[PDB]
């Protein structure tokens, strides 16, 4: 039909550095300049970044520039900021008057291995008093993104009883966090003494383990 | 110059869902509008527009699935053809020109295609150089939930997470924040849960 | 037909 090809699907590189972004439509664009390229975060809609293929949006930075040959596109984004943590979409309409996306560029910016600060959390009085029982897992602010964190009650493995939810890249401090959810009944819960985290993280120099004794 | 989306929200499987794009100082009979639409964790999917001259067009694959019509000089449709579960997804309406940079979206309005029913949050509190505290927001539907602290006033070293789908249907989610340890005596922690969906608004006393 | 889209 009508196909805008983006690559790379994702990418890194560090604070300062370079990434540079492809997007190749099927077919010339409308007019031969109906290309805009756009920076998207989670919570928020697009932000335009280039129009008309090479024009720079106000009030975005220069760094920023855009460029093509009628049917393939490219962004550079030089002097990388830790804010430029999002996606990047290009944006196209086309002679039929029918507009579409390139499937994206998700770019993380690298930067030096933060450690997560890990912390344990028993369920709460309330939650018990309702008759269920979540002990929460918190990873906070570590980079890279990769870190394994498995449950231990009375030093027994637990498996499919845990879910893992991350945050994105902050654009500030450029780090991840991390929350592991350990569900129970208070039955179960009444059961055991013992309740730990174990967290394996490029961060830490060995695996580092916060626990907690059921009613204390 | 703004956009706004609304109609959004819990739909049941196969029941007709129209979204109305309100703007204000947009000339529609001079600029064209565009339907534009997110499904979680995805790219954007382009839908159709309403263009400059009245024309309507549509995405090969998104013709006879939607219809748009412009109901008054302020507003855009999209009818949603009998909704299916892949087209739950976050619907936004934009003034998205190609040449120009009086570029505007709305800030999008999150549909959900699915038989469960609304249900309210639990909110539970997650209690304590540095201390870590939080907010348990526990089986609630449809997404999503708003987590402020303090109504507003602690915003630094807050994570709230992204909600995950739990076996049970329902979602949940925790918000956590950073403080100063000499701080847990010193100073009052509340996170005040906004569930929209449910007209739900909950504030919560997170304590030591 | 002429661009409805700016």
């Amino acid at each position: 039909d009508i196909v805008m090809t983006q690559t790379p699907s994702s990418t890194s590189a560090a604070v300062g550095g370079t990434v540079t972004i492809t997007c190749q439509a099927s077919q010339s664009v409308a007019n031969n300049n109906y290309l805009k390229w756009y920076q998207q975060k989670r919570g928020q809609p697009p932000k335009q970044l280039i129009y008309s293929v090479s024009t720079l949006a106000s009030g975005v930075p220069s760094r920023f520039k855009g460029s093509g040959s009628g049917t393939q596109f490219t962004l550079t984004i030089s002097d990388l900021e830790a804010d430029d943590a999002a996606t990047y979409y290009c944006s196209g309409y086309f002679n039929n008057n029918i507009g579409a996306f390139g499937g994206g560029t998700k770019l993380e910016i690298k930067r030096t291995v933060a450690a997560p600060s890990v912390f344990i959390f028993p369920p709460s009085d309330e939650q018990l008093k309702s008759g269920t029982a979540s002990v929460v897992c918190l990873l906070n602010n570590f980079y890279p993104r990769e870190a394994k964190v498995q449950w231990k009650v009375d030093n027994a493995l637990q498996s499919g009883n845990s879910q893992e939810s991350v945050t994105e890249q902050d654009s500030k401090d450029s780090t991840y966090s991390l929350s592991s959810t350990l569900t129970l009944s208070k039955a179960d819960y009444e059961k055991h003494k013992v309740y730990a985290c174990e967290v394996t993280h490029q961060g830490l120099s060995s695996p580092v383990t916060k626990s907690f004794n059921r009613g204390e | 110059q703004s956009v706004e989306e609304s109609g959004g929200g819990l739909v049941t499987p196969g029941t007709p869902l129209t979204l109305t794009c309100t703007v204000s100082g947009i000339d529609l009979s001079r600029y064209a509008m565009s339907w534009v639409r997110q499904a979680p964790g995805k790219g954007l999917e382009w839908i159709g527009i309403f263009g400059s001259l009245g024309g309507i067009f549509y995405a090969s694959w998104a013709k006879g699935r939607f219809t748009i019509s412009k109901t008054s000089p302020t507003t855009v449709d999209l009818k949603i053809t009998s909704p299916t579960t892949e087209d739950t997804a976050t619907y936004f309406c934009a003034r998205m020109p190609y040449t120009t940079d009086r570029d505007f979206w709305g800030p999008g309005t999150l549909v959900t295609v699915s038989s469960a029913s609304t249900k309210g949050p639990s909110v539970f509190p997650l209690a304590p150089g540095t201390a870590a505290l939080g907010c348990l927001v526990k089986d609630y539907f449809p997404e999503p939930v708003t987590v402020s602290w303090n109504s507003g006033a602690l915003t630094s070293g807050v994570h709230t997470f992204p909600a995950v789908l739990q076996s049970s249907g329902l979602y949940s989610l925790s918000s956590v924040v950073t403080v100063p340890s000499s701080s847990l005596g010193t100073q009052t922690y509340i996170c005040n849960v906004n569930h929209k969906p449910s007209n739900t608004k909950v504030d919560k006393k997170v304590e030591p | 037909g002429d661009l409805e889209s700016d």
